[PDB]
């Protein structure tokens, strides 16, 4: 009873608990800044008690990261379940995917759900335990009555449904939001072991702020394109390196003058990994870091090797790859931008726009705070569920009948009240 | 929740035990044969016919209509008409004599309610006109005439206690019994009209009902002014408030099938000037009680009481409340005459705010008045009448829902509903705001138009489940 | 106040030439372009702070030896292993090289950590130099645009 | 440019009908309607 009620504190206080994790780790950045060698070592200038505060904080921050996830496990997780048990059960009714449709080998997220349906508990958090009966009464006349009923169905150690719980934690693990914080806990664990990896927590600054999650999103936005593009650069560079191998092996001398034990780059592994280190990253190309051609038959041929390496590789292929992130960043902010526009241009529901409601002064704000005002359609839909079907009005009972059907034509298409009349 | 539908199915299973075996018709036959009879025979039928229905079982509602149309028994409705000519009034004459009958009637119309609840617009029209049969019998007209003679009697009971004002237990027990008469029969006149078959709306629009509903306001005003006066009169008041609730449920339901400057809206504005006088009470009577909750716990009654438990004296009330400059002194007397004057002069904030009950009713009134405005504006008959009720709508604009839907008439109508305090408050803060911003971006980024309104509730059902979480936290 | 101190010391006196910025309309805009999108910028540069700090820790733990500012080690061999100095190395050197750290460090030449140094490096170069500079570069330009 | 020419084509198949040219908006009046105008009414292979 002390366990559950204290756990109610964490869900209330999670967002302060998670923001404080960034506040704490930001000081761990400030204190890991003070290392040096001797084998590893910590110098503490201006204070002698600050290294035991790292002993404090390391234990502090980790178990905070333990108290956040166990607070998260009842904060959004059951909603995640709620979403997932919803996903299944509507598709058991409307699609009958484990009755009829049998989803593909791809999207194991579908195929993960096969196990759970046999369990007793299956729609725990969906408020609608009658689904499992309703699927039997829809499809069991057709295909199998007691075949589908075969498909569907101290004190703490034997109370729980095992097959549910195995499924559940599987879905918990496949959450991006959980698995981040899960991955955040494991970095905290190893900080109690070794305090070095402990300040890698500062990448909460990325997913913390909304403008920096986007930039790393910008990396993987156009990633399907990117990897194919970088692969291009792999290949092109491999093409130059073969030509270099066959025609121009002598030009490579890392060493001094040749009188030193003259280090040269002719082995193909090393020569290819030369240009990705040197030739890609030079910014001036290979022809910065090599013997300048000075009097050979292959003098001219080296240059034509070179500028081509420089227009194709450095000028085109880097900068595209550079660009393709930036372009994704530029896209992605523009997708963020348009949304903020779209809330101000058009009405979210009736879609009409700003212009029709600027006819009345201060009018689009009224159409956003009186007429549609998104929360009401939420709250109306509560209101339908909060009452009984006897007490429903003809308008309400309509809608409720629309709703149980899932037919959705109750919303204003564009013909909202002002547009309907005069 | 889940315990209830399986119980609802237990209900429906015990109903199924019967009406599959033709029990539906036995009700429908016996009444039809008992033409004018209000024998015990008929009383037993109706409590069966209710029990067959009980909950809007549509199978029966289907089967009930089947027997009426197939075997075209004009006698049934002819029998029901004669019922309502008889059933009951309250009385006043014998009440004088009882100083030294409804149970049939309540359940008559509860039967008739359940004939229609579930919005059988075929059946609701069947009670209008009775198409296949020879002689039409308009039940819906006659139930108004029953409610009309209900009204005059309810009116007549007030005037007998217009002077004594400490109403007898025989007065209470007689009248609270009469409260459940009307409360039920209003609910028929909802559920006749609540299925927005406007044929039934127009049929009743030209009927007398409005003159009742006018007159109930004359009751409900002048009762509430003197039902307030006692700590013993509250129990009947809780009923009379609750009737006043269901009375305005009614004409909200009458107003739902409305074009903007529609005639059925016209009538409703027409009454509010004919009965402007009395509404002035109940609008203030709510402002007597809605300002009350907003002050007695506001800033300087929770700090002004030395106790902290909730005990404040009469003089401590009268010098502080009147100084807040909300309302005037004649109503401070009215509320202190209302309060308790308890133990010597003291009064609890609990029980005094327990007469909070009016916020349920006056919601619906404020809904009514807003729906009259937003349907039928630019009538100073209404505007002046509305601006008096400003103080009421000022309480409920936080709490009144207002959406638009296209509710089957292919015009988009506007619907009002009760926003809870718990659900409003939970919506804004914790993570739900972080969940909505997350939603709003996901729609416009990848939403098809079919999929957009479909993804909508897909949020919302979560967001229902959000607050089911975040409030139990 | 800049004029006052010119009567005191004539050096700070010509810092008045930033009237060319707010004087002309096209040059106020360009410094406005700096703070236009500044709320975004500071968070972005902070990103680059962090990312660079992430590389510098890996460098600290895995690759301390590669840092030798000096000549050959026979000189009093100056190396970059203290964390303050090592972090302020990459903001001076690694951010601003335009070719990255791997321009200004020992080229890897035969270690177990030879390969591991390169993979440290190109990653530093795509993430930092190619993406994070140029974004930050861009985010001014984009604001200017 | 060239990706944008690739992009617009993918838009153009989803905006307008390939043959009758009208667009997405006229067929969103019926729910799930533009897909019907792309899979029943014109549905390119049939004209083939
Ligand atoms: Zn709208
Ligand atoms: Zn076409």
């Amino acid at each position: 009873a002390y366990q559950q009620k204290l756990l109610n504190y964490f869900a209330r206080n999670f967002y302060n608990m998670r923001m404080l994790a960034l506040f704490v780790a930001f000081a761990i950045n400030f204190i890991l800044l003070f290392y040096k060698v001797s084998v590893h070592y910590v110098l503490e200038e201006s204070s002698g008690y600050m290294e035991p505060t790292l002993r404090i904080l390391a234990i502090l921050h980790t178990v905070i990261s333990f108290f956040c996830i166990i607070g998260y496990y009842c904060l959004k997780v059951p909603l995640v379940i709620f979403k997932r048990e919803k996903e299944v059960a509507r598709k058991l009714e409307f699609d009958g995917l484990y009755i009829t449709e049998q989803p593909s080998e791809d999207d194991i997220k579908g195929q993960w759900d096969r196990l759970v349906i046999n369990t007793q508990s299956f729609p725990n958090n969906y408020w609608d335990k009658f689904v499992k009966r309703k699927v039997m009464d829809k499809y069991g006349e057709f295909y199998g009555r007691d075949r589908i009923s075969e498909l569907l169905g101290s004190a703490v150690l034997n109370s729980i449904d095992v097959k549910y719980q195995m499924w559940k934690l599987g879905v918990v693990f496949t959450d991006n939001s959980f698995l981040y914080l899960a991955w955040y806990m494991t970095m905290s664990v190893l900080g109690h072991y070794n305090n070095f990896f402990f300040a890698a927590h500062l990448l909460d600054i990325a997913m913390g702020f909304k403008t920096l999650r986007t930039i790393l999103s910008s990396v993987t936005h156009n990633g399907k394109q990117l990897v194919l593009t970088v692969g291009l650069l792999a290949v092109v560079v491999y093409l130059y390196t073969v030509v270099a191998f066959n025609f121009f092996r002598k030009f490579y001398n890392k060493s001094e003058d040749g009188d030193t034990p003259d280090m040269k780059c002719d082995d193909m592994l090393t020569c290819y990994m030369f240009h990705m280190y040197v030739g890609v990253r030079a910014g001036g190309g290979i022809g910065d870091e090599i013997e300048d051609p000075a009097g050979d038959e292959y003098e001219i041929y080296r240059i034509i090797f070179d500028i081509t390496f420089f227009f194709f590789v450095i000028v085109i292929l880097l900068a595209i790859i550079q660009g393709l992130i930036i372009d994704a960043f530029g896209e992605l902010r523009d997708q963020q931008e348009q949304v903020k526009e779209d809330m101000e241009t058009k009405c979210f529901i009736c879609g009409i726009g700003n212009d029709y409601f600027d006819t009345v002064p201060h009018g689009f704000e009224t159409h956003t705070l009186q007429e549609h005002n998104l929360a009401n359609y939420l709250f109306f839909l509560m209101y339908l569920i909060n009452k009984d079907e006897t007490e429903h009005t003809g308008q309400e009972s309509y809608v409720w009948k629309m709703y149980q059907e899932r037919c959705w034509e109750f919303f204003p298409a564009g013909d909202c009240f002002r547009k309907q009349y005069e | 929740f889940e315990e209830k539908e399986m119980e609802k199915q237990k209900l429906l299973y015990q109903q199924a035990r019967l009406h599959d075996r033709g029990a539906a018709e036995m009700v429908l036959q016996t009444i039809s044969a008992s033409k004018g009879e209000t024998g015990p025979m008929v009383a037993a039928t109706l409590k069966l016919g209710i029990a067959i229905l009980n909950g809007g079982n549509s199978t029966v509602q289907q089967k009930m209509l089947e027997y009426l149309k197939e075997k075209k028994d004009v006698g049934f409705f002819q029998s029901l008409a004669g019922l309502m000519q008889s059933c009951s009034v309250l009385d006043l004459n014998a009440f004088e004599r009882q100083n030294k009958d409804d149970e049939f009637t309540c359940d008559l119309f509860r039967f008739l309610q359940l004939l229609c609840e579930g919005h059988n617009s075929d059946f609701q029209n069947y009670l209008r006109t009775q198409t296949g049969n020879n002689t039409t019998v308009n039940i819906i007209i006659s139930t108004v005439d029953y409610l009309l003679r209900v009204q005059e009697s309810i009116s007549d009971f007030y005037w007998y206690y217009s002077g004594k004002d400490v109403i007898d237990e025989q007065g209470q027990r007689n009248f609270s019994k009469a409260i459940q008469v009307a409360k039920q029969v209003f609910n028929t006149l909802t559920e006749y009209i609540q299925g927005p078959c406007t044929g039934n709306q127009q049929s009743l629009a030209h009927s007398r009902l409005w003159d009742a509903v006018v007159g109930f306001l004359h009751v409900f005003a002048h009762m509430q002014m003197k039902l307030s006066q006692d700590s013993s009169q509250i129990e009947l008041l809780k009923e009379l408030m609750d009737l006043q609730k269901d009375m305005v449920v009614m004409l909200l339901s009458m107003l739902e099938g409305n074009v903007v400057n529609g005639t059925i809206g016209k009538q409703m504005v027409d009454m509010l000037v004919e009965s402007s006088n009395n509404v002035e009470m109940i609008l203030k009577f709510f402002d007597m009680f809605l300002k009350l909750k907003d002050l007695t716990s506001s800033d300087t009654f929770k700090e002004y009481d030395p106790d902290g438990k909730g005990v404040i004296s009469k003089r401590d009330f009268h010098k502080a409340m009147e100084s807040h400059k909300h309302y005037t002194q004649s109503e401070t007397e009215f509320l202190l005459s209302c309060a308790e004057t308890d133990e010597n002069e003291t009064l609890d904030y609990e029980e005094f705010v327990k007469r909070e009950p009016a916020k349920d009713i006056g919601f619906n009134v404020a809904v009514l008045l807003t729906n009259l405005s937003e349907h039928m504006p630019n009538d100073t008959r209404l505007q002046t009448f509305l601006e008096l009720a400003e103080s009421v709508l000022n309480y409920f604009q936080p709490f009144l829902g207002r959406i638009e839907i296209m509710g089957s008439a292919k015009r988009i109508e506007r619907v009002y509903f009760e926003i809870s305090e718990s659900s409003r408050t939970q919506w804004e803060k914790p993570q739900v705001k972080e969940s909505k911003r997350q939603f709003i971006f996901d729609v416009v980024n990848e939403g098809g138009e079919k999929e957009k309104m479909e993804l909508f509730v897909n949020f919302c059902e979560d967001t229902i489940f959000e607050m089911q979480l975040a409030a139990q936290i």
